[PDB]
């Protein structure tokens, strides 16, 4: 009996079993509907300071493997599941999930009614919480920490997970057959895109590479000037944790790029920043979107795509400056999912075209970027 | 889980292959794979309470028989799998014979070990924490009762005492991401209940027939559906209870409330417990609900239409033979014979030919 | 490990009980239980080279035999335990039937698994590292050859190749806390060798006959003891190789150096390799060392006394007859048969009664 | 493959398997011939700063249990074994050896030729060493750590393992039927003994309690004065790690006790201190005595006791002051095993009468102490 307990800001308690590291974890508690891809979710920087609840009951069936890592580490503050399986059963498995969590020092609880949890979050909106896994978990203590959490609203977390120094990436996507491929030689990549590291998934990077890009990842805080100084064929605004609003640096830099003709493409946090830099406004959603079965329609093409989502903030359609045209919307709630600068070659998508985990449906957004890129090059 | 009927086809090859041989199917919903499986097992209407044993622990040839059933799947495979774990084979040895993914095999092994514990500890060791554990893994009151050597009703009372009852979750296509107004439900041993029953209406519950099998088909289901459509049309709140995934009775449009559950005494009483219906119909689902009638009434369920006693009077040959007599009707000459030589004579009495019916 | 002789008592009950029925015993020493156990099996003189299988993997009935053998031990139980693991039974399962502590059972299981790998990788997979690890677990070159489908000699040349030879440790009553001057040794696959053979003496090695069994008793040991006593007394450095723990021959006082080892070609050759004896005596320990003569001589071992050739001439039914023919001595009528109808005819020639020697 | 390596100051390397924590350990290497009692041995404070090698090849056969803990923790700085068996197999087991070591963050290595190591220790005498368990163990590094280790000679470790504050000890010995008893009530114990904690084994304490003794375990450095004001029925000097010679504070205090008429009893380290306080001299042995089959002769009675031993230093017999008479000598090597003050009610034994692990043969030395206290009580 290795107890664990989760408490939400509202006082709700869920008692279950510790399945990862001993300790405590505090963050905003969110639910994710993905039936597969827990590893990828766990390792997505966007999950920084968030407690991840997975609605699919059996989490861990296939164990874990290095290829399934979205970053160098597990960003999730903690993990909430209904059942950890007895065994992992998959040829790609290199380590069982409990071992993995422990190894990454993650506080995780199993055996709780995740449904009740999801229902509460849906109904009453997101809540901050705390998990204590240990000998005799203090429920009063957990509540206090939950209540003492500052919250993600107005919290800049991009600066917190960004790389320290700029780096070069030239590695493409995995294949069943060849796994993760060797990094390409710079000369084999026609384009050179400069990527803003706001807590980037490796998959974004790999998919850009697959399309002919060679990249330079730069810290969140890079200046426009240093950026422009590189003479990129395009600029990329990665996905990333927290409130996009506070990232004044990014916004400024961005505004800076928009004065030029360099194609700019943002994904998720990148989508919100572009929007902000364009004069739009962002909002914190009631509970946001985390799942991999989310329908988004390309309104310009009247077509639906099933996509991967992982965001708690959104761009207000209503405050859209005139130079921003709406390109996609959520079919589940009508929220804004895509925009394109009417006057500039800058566009972004709220969802995650790179998926990992999730449907490959939105991959094509990447192609528009290349398109833009090549066009800028024609010039 | 598929429903077979090999017993009606003597000389048939009863091994499973690429050509279907099943005559029906049952479905179960559980928060876990073990809970789901077990519920399905008790819903199959083959008389199993879950992993009931096929061979004896003390049989010198059991491992050989077990081995054969695993290697060359029959309709009984699943039971044999558990038997294998009780006889000593490892997960790996089972895998090797069956090719069934270890992820499933381990769950069944874990259930066996839990059963061995119940058998050891007995009813005395069935404390609240353990029983709840057991319930969460989908063990049925009837399976627990056999292991602990008591009656099903005893496990049933124990749960009452501890206030250990399932809760109901709703089916909704989106893992609770959006709300729902359809009352399409399944039982589970969790915290929060989503049943939210009306206090408003007079309800009528119709019990389904479970998976289809030879002699218990779609015809029973048509009647269930009709009970539901007519009564709803009339103003009653209709509650359907069945777990045949193939049917119209299990379409959430057919009734006001659908409980997609095994049609067993345990499952039904849990529903009645919380629904408090005006009446329950046990006459439209075939043999399945027919057999629960008396038990249901004993437990105080408000059964409507022809009485359980009445049903019995007609279903019991002896009881039936007297009513016919009473009525002065005509029935063919009959006789209950025990011994062979007792028949041969009695036979002379009745006159051939004869309809020998065990 | 006890040595039995049921085959000579055809009508006897052969299950093991509280009244002893064994006729001898072998003993082995190893740095680990696995090494020790394997050494004992191969020195038991029952034709085993380790855990040679008893039943076939593709016998539908094997699990039944295995079950019986585990449940009611006979002399071969040890072998059926490894058949059980090969057949997918678990440690718990074997435990339940035999009551043998799991501490021991998991080790046997672990060995079965290494054997599976050998069979799978074959000789090519017998790389230096895997080969070391196997040897360290007590695997005989002969068992390895078997699983890899080669000649024992190939496993041996290969070890030779990787310079993979055991080292010798000494018995000292005290776990190395004090030094010893006695040379009572055993082989192991460890680092440091404590043999330190002399370079000073003419050595004579005497080969014992392993456990006692009917027809191979104490008489053979007395002979071996006398050879040791006599030659030591005459000035030779005597080396005794034996593993019967009950006799005078394995008393460290009996010879100058004692190797408490299986009397097998493999174990003997490792010894001859470091000792470089002047002569080896194979005619005193009975059958055991006698059957090793040809192979020892083929390997370069200096066998003294009557040549393996001469021994075979006597022992060779056909060879002998010529010699008798040659010496013009009298022998009884005799012939080789193949067939029965042959037999009948020959018998006819020879005359009855007859001695029918298989 | 989980690597581990043992390197001795002489440079000899032992390549094996890590079975405990990842990391390094430095200490003096000793060998112990106990075929049973590995846990008790590990948890003996006397082993502070030493890397213990067990000669019996299979260590871990019975797993581990709390009742077999001779102290709050594992003092052994490292463990060296030939084989860690597949499973633990004993009714009393609550955790397998590997798990336990890991638990206690002990670096341990298996699969080495412990016999080769024992022969070297025996022939060449004690040596310091280092175990490195990790990805790629650095031999050179290990060698240096072993070389830089200062050595136990001249090393006061009692001060390093003693209790911070004084405490009452009223718990008795374990039994098969009852297990460890519940601490007695002070009132159920007739005598009052002040026990100096130099890194005392629970068994000693338990055994005294079994004899009627109520305890107050005081810090190694406790003054004689502060002790005396306790009006103790007798004073007990515990066993412990390192060199007894540098515990000036204890020698002094002892000196003081000896001026009085209170009964004094020491075990192992306590025996050495007694002798020092009496003006005798200690010396470090070649390799020392560590085992459970050591025959000791009671010269007075001419009887032999098989005993448990764990000591690297010894009291020189030749330097023995006349007021100390020789009561027991080792039959293995003639070294000093017990002494008795001719003028005072003070005695001591080099061996461990409380065993744990070991034969129970020397438990009667405990009795002698009891008579003395009683007779001092008569007075
Ligand atoms: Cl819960
Ligand atoms: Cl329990
Ligand atoms: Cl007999
Ligand atoms: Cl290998
Ligand atoms: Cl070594
Ligand atoms: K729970
Ligand atoms: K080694």
């Amino acid at each position: 009996i290795k107890s664990a307990l989760l408490v939400l800001e509202d006082g709700t308690q869920f008692h279950g079993r510790a399945i990862g590291a001993t300790g405590s974890a505090v963050g905003e508690v969110v639910f994710n509907t993905s039936m597969t891809g827990y590893q990828e979710i766990l390792t997505d920087p966007s999950y920084s300071r968030q407690i991840v609840t997975l609605t699919y009951p059996h989490i861990g069936n296939v164990g874990t493997n290095d290829a399934d890592e979205e970053s160098s580490q597990v960003h999730a503050q903690g993990l909430v599941i209904r059942d950890l399986p007895l065994i992992a059963s998959n040829f790609r498995n290199t380590e069982d999930l409990s071992s993995y969590l422990k190894r990454h020092n993650i506080v995780a609880i199993a055996d709780i009614d995740t449904r009740k949890l999801t229902r509460l979050l849906r109904e009453k909106g997101a809540q901050n919480g705390c998990i204590i896994a240990g000998d005799n978990p203090d429920a009063a203590l957990a509540l206090e920490k939950a209540r003492a959490f500052p919250g993600l609203n107005g919290m800049d977390l991009a600066k917190e997970v960004t790389t320290a120094e700029a780096y070069s990436w030239t590695q493409g996507s995995w294949t069943l057959t060849g796994g993760l491929p060797q990094a390409k030689k710079e000369d084999e990549l026609p384009f050179h895109v400069v990527a803003y590291d706001f807590g980037a998934k490796r998959n974004i990077l790999r998919m850009l590479v697959d399309r002919g890009c060679r990249l330079t990842i730069v810290p969140a805080q890079t200046s426009a000037e240093d950026v422009l100084k590189m003479n990129p064929d395009g600029i990329f605004l990665s996905n990333g944790p927290g409130d996009p609003a506070p990232c004044d640096y990014a916004i400024t830099a961005i505004q800076k790029f928009l004065e030029t003709d360099i194609p700019v493409f943002g994904i998720c946090l990148g989508h919100q920043l572009l929007a902000l830099a364009s004069g739009a406004k962002t909002v914190k959603m009631k509970f946001g979107h985390h799942g991999g079965n989310h329908p988004v329609k390309d309104v310009e093409k009247n077509v639906v795509m099933i996509t991967a989502q992982n965001h708690g903030f959104a761009v207000d359609e209503a405050t859209l400056p005139a130079n921003l045209r709406v390109t996609h919307k959520s079919l589940f709630d009508g929220t804004l999912q895509g925009i394109h600068r009417t006057d500039k070659p800058a566009f972004s998508f709220q969802g995650n075209p790179e998926a990992s985990p999730g449907p490959h449906d939105a991959a094509p957004l990447f192609d528009h970027f290349i398109e833009l890129i090549e066009q800028y090059r024609k010039t | 889980i598929p429903r077979f009927n090999f017993e009606k086809f003597a000389g048939a090859n009863d091994r499973l292959t690429t050509q279907m041989k099943s005559v029906g199917e049952v479905m179960a919903i559980g928060r876990t794979q073990q809970e789901s499986l077990q519920k399905a097992l008790r819903g199959l209407e083959v008389g199993a309470t879950g992993f009931d044993p096929k061979v004896s622990l003390d049989d010198p040839e059991a491992l050989t028989k077990i081995r054969r059933e695993l290697k060359d799947a029959g309709a009984d495979r699943i039971w044999y799998i558990a038997d294998a774990f009780r006889a000593g084979l490892s997960v790996d040895g089972v895998f090797n014979l069956t090719n069934i993914d270890r992820w499933f095999l381990v769950q069944i092994e874990e259930l066996v070990r839990l059963e061995e514990k119940v058998a050891e500890v007995g009813i005395t060791g069935l404390n609240a924490d353990f029983l709840r554990q057991l319930k969460r893994k989908g063990f049925a009151d009837a399976r627990l009762a056999k292991l602990a050597g008591v009656r099903e009703a005893e496990i049933r009372k124990l749960r009452d005492q501890y206030d250990l009852h399932p809760v109901y979750k709703r089916v909704d296509t989106c893992a609770a991401e959006f709300a729902t107004d359809t009352a399409y439900m399944y039982s589970t041993y969790e915290e929060e209940c989503e049943a939210n029953p009306s206090t408003d209406r007079e309800k009528i519950m119709v019990l389904g027939g479970g998976p289809n099998r030879i002699g218990q088909g779609i015809e029973f289901d048509y009647c269930c559906v009709h009970a539901s459509l007519a009564l709803r049309e009339d103003g009653y709140e209709t509650i359907m209870v069945n777990c045949n995934p193939e049917t119209v009775s299990t379409d959430y449009d057919t009734s006001d409330r659908l409980y997609f559950e095994p049609v067993t005494l345990e499952d039904v009483l849990e529903i009645v417990r919380i629904e408090k219906p005006k009446g329950v119909i046990v006459q439209y689902g075939g043999q399945t609900p027919l057999k629960l009638a008396r038990a249901l009434e004993a437990a105080g369920v408000p059964v409507i239409g022809t009485s359980p006693d009445a049903i019995d009077r007609a279903e019991d040959r002896e009881r039936f033979q007297h009513a016919v007599e009473r009525l002065k009707l005509k029935q063919p000459a009959n006789a209950t014979v025990t011994a062979i030589e007792m028949a041969v004579e009695k036979a002379k009495e009745i006159g051939y030919p004869l309809v020998v019916r065990a």
